[PDB]
């Protein structure tokens, strides 16, 4: 539609969120100081570029609509000392004086409610300046207390105030193999209990899968968080690419919740970025239509630690960008369906929503990605996603059978029976995820 | 939660506490007189964690040195480091308690109390929001054991929502220098597991073994022993005063390391250990620092970690390190040494990657875990305490002040209940 509000909370929200606006300023040619140098008109930085995400103010300046809410001052204060300190408004940064650590109870009842009364005022004043608000954008991080506690608390208060808004979410699910926290599965079951009954679409990404997409594909010897945030930023830019530019098949955010989420529940799509090529092998690739299309279903280019070949596909959504042929898109997808590996359901006769985009994307200078001529974004919904949810439940049953970390939640303001209701709601979702997918 | 108050109790706590501030002033570039030398964007913005901005651009710490020996305070203020501390926090007494726990608890230690708690309330009003209290004491003396445990009960009474991270010193079961040490160590645990949220087990036996094997120091003195302890105390609060990728707070190190309120004894550690002269012969890599943290010769405890089983481990990688090499080398140890980690908790070790580097070293790493092998140190103290309590030896030194035979039975009973709980989660 028009403007889209972006909200970044948690540790991963403030880090990955800075990489999203860095790519947006490069595609639209926006100066990091807050000017319109190098751009002028054209869809790559004109009337169709200033709308959405960004906002036009006065004195030739353009500020975004990002709201950074973190319960740790050691992250927000670091962004102020960086080069991207003149983009967002200084009043949009709301810091805290009490670190919630990685506990879900403190960031939802005690510390989470201290700043809850102040974050709702910033969203209300920002929504009034949007001439026709479309939806929202969240960036969660399942594994802590700020990105899980404050994120689930803000989403509940925002869904009750508005309602009919495309509330997108790019949460980060824990890796089924190597973990980074001890009470990580505790913050995962409690987060999905309120996310399913409020959010409309939650794109999941795995930190372990990105390490495989950079060591074997990009051949990066020492990858860090500076490169993981660039791959996720290209996924968010590919979804809203049809709205911020032009193309043959314009895809709105309201269409992602219809052709992918037919039921009131089950709205956990995957992501598999295909244009993954290093600078050393940039002259040894054809970048054809059928070559990039076949690389989407490959497990090596998937940002989620899951095996889609063991499951079945329910609803896919491809986003073709750059300079592609409309006829070549319908022919490349038909060859994949005839491989007898996708396993399409009986009710849906097609289920391959395409999205042709005419504006070619770009890459950040702090990465090994070159300027490609086309990009394909895969947003499918497979039946093997319940396998990753089963591994998280097995780690929660072992810690709950003997009461491992329980006093840290009850002593703050959470009933012991809440873990039983959250586990039953998660088990009922996994049970209905296989029963419906077996005969869909 | 950005201000940390450090309090040193006893003669042993003053030698380690005063030496700890020498390393902190070197990282931020602070002279021993008061005027700062070099300030940066990652150091000046976090000077309020351990220092206060006074007048004329002078930064003074919030150290509270309380003891019962006048020769300890006079030996620090007359040196070249006492000019930084305020001449209003040194609170000492006339008589010395020696190695008696009953003197510094209600006899000689009861003379102050109101004077010690007076300076604590003054530092709480000058700061915005307190975070934790770093109390450095010892188990075996008279001031650090008698008065060190009493001060913990007074801070938590007025600040129940504040962290109590204490750096206690456990006795050495290999040739001790004192006799009434088990009597002062048993009564200290009874007042430590009831107020302190987290503690650390440090003994002097494992200190001489490191300096004579890896460091290769001929006859180490008491000054070299404080370098290995101050490096661990400074390596914990790294993400609080410096930004990084995966930061960690004092409350984060308590939820992920204390599964049960009765189980909070940690095992400190540090890495690497490069001797003087063999700098080019040692490669500072991620897999090299990992093997030095899980080794038995680099631990600051007299217990064998191979006999017990690990529960919650906390690692802190500093310097120019990558998150990819941290998560890879961490899983290789858990997969190979699967018998040392309990299958009851799949996430036994977490990751905490830092971004800054110490002045000198390029890659630094510490090891903090809460394995089930810590019960061995509690059994050696319990056997020596029960053997001397049967003959009623060295008992008139405590009963003549106000002690009773019922209090010694309750302290000994709590020592058996703690060891009995480590065996349940170990299985
Ligand atoms: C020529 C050269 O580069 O010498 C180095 C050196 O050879 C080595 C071996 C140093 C040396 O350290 C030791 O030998 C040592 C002695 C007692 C306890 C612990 C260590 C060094 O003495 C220590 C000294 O450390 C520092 O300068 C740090 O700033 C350090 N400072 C202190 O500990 C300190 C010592 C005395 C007075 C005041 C401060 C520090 C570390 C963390 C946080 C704050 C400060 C350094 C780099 C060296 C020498 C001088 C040989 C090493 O230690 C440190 C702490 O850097 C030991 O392994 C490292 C690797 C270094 O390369
Ligand atoms: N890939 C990636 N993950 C991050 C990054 N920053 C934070 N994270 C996530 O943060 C988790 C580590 O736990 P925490 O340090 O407590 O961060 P958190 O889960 O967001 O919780 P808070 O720190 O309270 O916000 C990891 O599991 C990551 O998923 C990042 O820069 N890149
Ligand atoms: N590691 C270490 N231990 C010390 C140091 N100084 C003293 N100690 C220990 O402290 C104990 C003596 O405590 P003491 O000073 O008598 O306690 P106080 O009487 O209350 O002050 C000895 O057993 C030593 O092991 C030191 O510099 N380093
Ligand atoms: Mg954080």
């Amino acid at each position: 539609m028009r403007e889209v509000i972006s909200i970044n909370v948690g540790q991963a929200g403030c880090q990955i969120g800075n990489a999203c606006w860095e790519l947006y300023s490069l595609e639209h040619g926006i100066k990091p100081d807050g000017h319109l140098e190098d751009g002028l008109s054209k869809p790559k930085g004109g009337e169709e570029g200033f709308s959405t995400f960004f906002h036009e103010t006065g004195y030739g300046k353009f500020v975004p609509r990002a709201i950074y809410v973190d319960l740790e001052p050691n992250v927000i204060d670091e962004v102020r000392n960086g080069p991207y300190k003149d983009l967002f408004h200084p009043e949009q940064l709301i810091s805290g004086k009490e670190d919630a650590a990685n506990n879900y109870a403190r960031g939802h009842y005690t510390v989470g409610r201290e700043i809850l009364g102040d974050v709702l005022d910033r969203i209300r004043k920002l929504a009034d300046q949007c001439d026709g608000l479309q939806g929202f954008l969240f960036t969660h991080s399942l594994g802590g207390g700020t990105g899980s506690g404050l994120g689930s608390l803000l989403l509940e208060e925002l869904s009750a105030e508005y309602g009919k808004k495309s509330k997108l979410e790019f949460a980060v699910y824990p890796a089924p193999q190597v973990s980074t926290s001890v009470v990580e599965p505790y913050n995962t079951v409690l987060t999905t209990h309120t996310t399913l009954e409020h959010a409309d679409c939650t794109f999941m990404v795995d930190n372990e899968a990105i390490y495989d997409m950079c060591k074997r594909n990009l051949d990066i010897p020492r990858p860090s968080f500076a490169n993981l945030n660039n791959l996720i930023a290209q996924v968010v830019s590919s979804v809203t690419a049809s709205l911020r530019f032009d193309g043959s098949l314009n895809v709105d955010l309201n269409e992602f919740q219809t052709n992918l989420v037919p039921y009131p529940r089950i709205h956990f799509p995957l992501v598999s970025y295909s244009p993954v090529l290093s600078k050393s092998k940039a002259f040894h690739e054809s970048n054809s239509v059928s070559e990039i299309t076949n690389a989407c279903f490959e497990p090596g280019n998937q940002m989620v630690k899951c095996d889609p070949r063991d499951g079945k596909y329910m609803a896919t959504c491809l986003l073709y960008r750059g300079d592609v042929v409309t006829r070549d898109v319908q022919r490349a997808v038909e060859q994949v369906k005839n491989k007898k590996t996708v396993q399409l359901v009986d009710w849906c006769p097609t289920g391959f929503k395409i999205g042709i985009c005419y504006e070619p994307p770009t890459a950040t200078p702090n990465s090994q990605l070159a300027t490609v001529d086309r990009a394909v974004c895969m947003l499918s919904n497979t039946t093997s996603i319940a396998e990753a949810w089963k591994r998280i439940d097995r780690k929660f049953d072992l810690m709950y059978a003997k009461r491992a970390f329980v006093h840290w939640y009850v002593g703050e303001g959470m009933e012991e029976g809440e873990f039983t209701e959250a586990r039953e709601d998660l088990a009922a979702l996994e049970r209905d995820y296989i029963e419906v997918g077996a005969d869909s | 939660m950005r201000e940390i108050i450090h309090i040193s109790t006893g003669q042993c706590g003053n030698q380690i506490g005063a030496k700890f501030w020498e390393v902190i002033c070197d990282e931020h570039g602070l002279d021993f007189n008061g005027t700062y030398h070099g300030h940066d964007d990652i150091q000046k913005e976090r000077l309020n964690v351990y220092f206060n901005e006074a007048s004329s651009g002078k930064w003074v710490p919030r150290s509270i040195n309380v003891d019962l020996e006048p020769g300890t305070i006079d030996a620090v203020r007359n040196s070249a480091i006492g000019n930084l501390f305020r001449p209003d926090n040194y609170i000492f007494g006339q008589s010395s308690a020696g190695n008696v726990w009953a003197k510094g608890h209600y006899t000689e230690g009861a003379e102050l109390v109101d004077s010690v708690m007076d300076v604590i309330r003054r530092e709480a009003e000058g700061c915005d929001s307190l975070q934790g209290f770093q109390i450095t004491h010892s188990l075996g003396g008279g001031t650090g054991s008698g008065m060190g445990t009493l001060l913990i009960s007074k801070i938590r009474e007025e600040f129940p929502d504040r962290m109590m991270a204490t750096f206690s010193v456990l006795p050495s079961p290999k040739t001790s220098d004192t006799v009434v040490e088990p009597y002062n160590a048993t009564l200290s645990v009874h007042q430590l597991v009831e107020h302190s949220d987290e503690t650390f087990c440090i003994d002097n036996e494992a200190l001489y073994d490191i300096c004579q094997r890896t460091l290769k120091l001929n006859q180490p003195s008491y000054g070299d022993l404080n370098h290995l302890v101050s490096s661990v105390m400074s390596g914990v609060t790294t993400s609080l005063r410096y930004p990084g990728q995966l930061n960690s707070d004092l409350r984060k190190l308590a939820v992920n390391l204390v599964p049960f309120p009765r189980l909070h004894f940690f095992m400190v550690g540090f890495a690497p250990l490069t001797a003087i002269g063999s700098q080019s012969f040692r490669s500072l890599t991620v897999p090299e620092l990992t093997q030095q943290m899980f080794d038995a010769k680099n631990m600051m405890a007299a217990a064998d970690p191979r006999n017990g089983r690990y529960l919650t481990v906390a690692a802190f990688f500093r310097g120019k390190v990558s998150v990819k090499e941290v998560e890879d080398e961490m899983h290789k140890v858990q997969s190979k040494n699967s018998d040392y980690f309990v299958e009851w908790i799949p996430n036994n070790v977490q990751t905490a990657v830092c971004s800054v580097a110490p002045q000198g070293l390029d890659m630094a790493a510490t090891f903090i875990a809460n394995s089930t092998s810590i019960q061995e140190l509690f059994k050696r103290v319990g056997d020596q305490f029960s053997a001397m309590f049967k003959r009623k030896a060295f008992l008139h030194w405590y009963t003549s002040e106000g002690m009773d035979e019922l209090e010694f039975s309750e302290a000994e009973s709590n020592m058996n209940d703690l060891v009995s709980e480590y065996q349940q989660y170990q299985e």
